[PDB]
This record gives C-alpha cells, structure tokens and sequence, in this order.
C-alpha cells in the first residue's frame, strides 16, 4: 500500500497432525519339558 | 466402470463406518502373507502336538 502493508494476504500452511502411537507385544517360544529316564521302584502300583 | 465405482464407494463407506483402515482389511483379507516361522506358530505347533 502507501504505508508499505501488502495488499495480497499471506499463505497459511497447514500444521502437522498429531500421530497415533503404536505398541506391540512380541512373543517368545521356548522348548517344552522332555521326559527323563524312568527308574523302577520297589513298591506296588497303589503305593507308587 | 460404474459398477467398480459404486463398489469402491460402498466399500469405503462400510470401511469408515466400521472404523477400520485399508491396512486392517488387507490384514483380514489378504492372500500374500508371509512364509516365515512365527513364534506364535511355533507355540501353536508345540501345543497342538
């Protein structure tokens, strides 16, 4: 203008949106229990 | 062409009604999945065995 102020208005850039935070549960896989060696005892079946 | 347009429109409408994403429907409906041995799959194997 006569005073130095601009006629055409300014551009308003869009701000960035807040992102959505993500989490996860990674999982493991260990081996199972393997059977030991069997020993024969001295007692009968109802006692053992 | 208009069948494809109507299909894409109503699929997008059902998607945004169900509050899912295209990635979510792609997870539930894909066919190009991995072939790697996941620990969850290993746990399923040892449990079901």
């Amino acid at each position: 203008t006569i005073d130095g102020q601009p006629l055409s208005l300014s551009l308003y850039a869009t701000p960035a949106d807040p992102s959505m935070l993500l989490s996860a549960a990674i999982t493991a896989s260990q081996g199972g229990g393997d059977l030991p060696h069997a020993v024969m005892p001295m007692y009968r079946f109802p006692v053992i | 062409l208009t069948q494809l347009i109507s299909f894409l429109f109503q699929c997008t409408q059902w998607l945004t009604t169900q509050k899912w994403s295209v990635s979510d429907v792609f997870l539930m409906t894909t066919d190009n999945y991995s072939t790697v041995l996941t620990p969850d799959i290993e746990n399923l194997i040892t449990t079901l065995s």
